[PDB]
């Protein structure tokens, strides 16, 4: 047993979303194993917050239309499904968006609380054209993983909610694209070692070293069933 | 364009194409979510902005 | 209200199902390549 252990040596941020990360040093042959395992876990099982229930005033169903806006209500629900939120303390928050006047409705117009952070201040939602038009929606942001859709969440929901709350599908995973590369490591005495260059592309809400730490804990606690029991 | 549009596209007409009487601005009716003959959804959405 | 005679109670209700895509639907290109979508894989695989 002449093995070693890797560390996160350099974490460069190319932008706020697209960001690479190294891993050093890996043993011979381990590079594609850890890279593919961290790819599968980091694409399947990461926790991220997303829009779940949207509550617009004076709008019954989602296939209607509204006074003073461009996008229709299905377009508004799609543009809200693309939203990227980052809460800290709670696991279920309610935001508020109120705006009148002619012009587009950015995501930066939501009257934020203290522990919610909207990381895309140019995300467009509506295009208010009438100056006498108003829009007051109340969003609900849960936190989970995977993909849970409206059909399954049509009876799963236990907390008897009132009628009038539009149900938006939940795209919870904040990782969208991940690639790993097994280079040749620059070790001063070893030539048979390699580095793993994971190139993540996030939703802006997840911190990459935190994501890698959580995926590593998921893999270790899954392998403990092999380690302890037989 | 005037673009009330929630209900209808309202187009102000340039003077060369515009009749002397009947001052006139064209108000297009958008057919929103309704039944087709094959139970699909025929729906019209405006692809022009305001003042364009 | 305005309609013909004979028929008395005339209530028409318009549902709108939203069908997504699922194992068993039929997709096709423009060239004659028919297909019944078999497995809806995860993103990772």
């Amino acid at each position: 047993t002449e093995f070693l252990k890797p560390r996160l040596v350099d974490i460069e941020q190319v932008s706020s979303t697209h960001a690479k990360v190294t891993l050093e040093p890996l043993e011979r042959g381990f590079g594609h194993t850890l890279g593919n395992a961290l790819r599968r876990i980091l694409l399947s099982s990461m926790p991220g917050c997303a829009v779940t229930e949207v509550e617009i005033d004076g709008v019954l169903h989602e296939y209607s239309t509204k006074e003073g806006v461009q996008e229709d209500i299905l377009e508004i629900l799609l543009n809200l499904k693309g939203l990227a939120v980052r809460v800290q303390g709670k696991d279920e928050v309610i935001l508020t968006l109120n705006k009148s006047g002619i012009g587009p409705v950015t995501a930066a117009d939501i009257t934020h609380d203290g522990d919610v952070e909207i990381v895309k201040p140019q995300h467009v939602i509506c295009h208010l054209t009438d100056e006498n038009a108003s829009i007051s929606m109340r969003i609900k942001v849960q936190r989970g993983r995977g993909y849970v859709p409206a059909s399954t969440r049509i009876h799963s929901e236990e907390d008897e909610r009132p009628i009038g709350r539009l149900l938006v599908d939940a795209c919870y995973s904040p990782v969208e694209r991940i690639a790993y590369n097994v280079e040749a490591a620059r070790v001063e005495q070893r030539t048979d070692l390699d580095k793993l260059v994971i190139e993540m592309e996030t939703n802006g809400t997840i911190d990459p070293e935190e994501a890698i730490r959580r995926a590593a804990t998921i893999l270790a606690e899954q392998l403990e069933a092999f380690v302890d029991l037989r | 364009v005037q673009y009330v549009d929630a209900s209808r596209i309202v187009i102000k007409v340039n003077e060369d194409e515009m009749y002397p009487g009947e001052a006139g601005i064209d108000i297009y009716n958008l057919t929103k979510y309704t039944r087709s003959n094959q139970n699909t959804c025929i729906n019209q959405m405006p692809c022009v902005s305001l003042g364009e | 209200d305005d309609l013909a005679p004979g028929v008395l109670k005339i209530v028409k209700v318009y549902l709108a199902v939203k069908r997504r895509i699922q194992p068993g639907d039929k997709m096709a290109g423009r060239h004659g390549n028919k297909g019944v979508i078999s497995k809806i894989n995860p993103i990772e695989d």
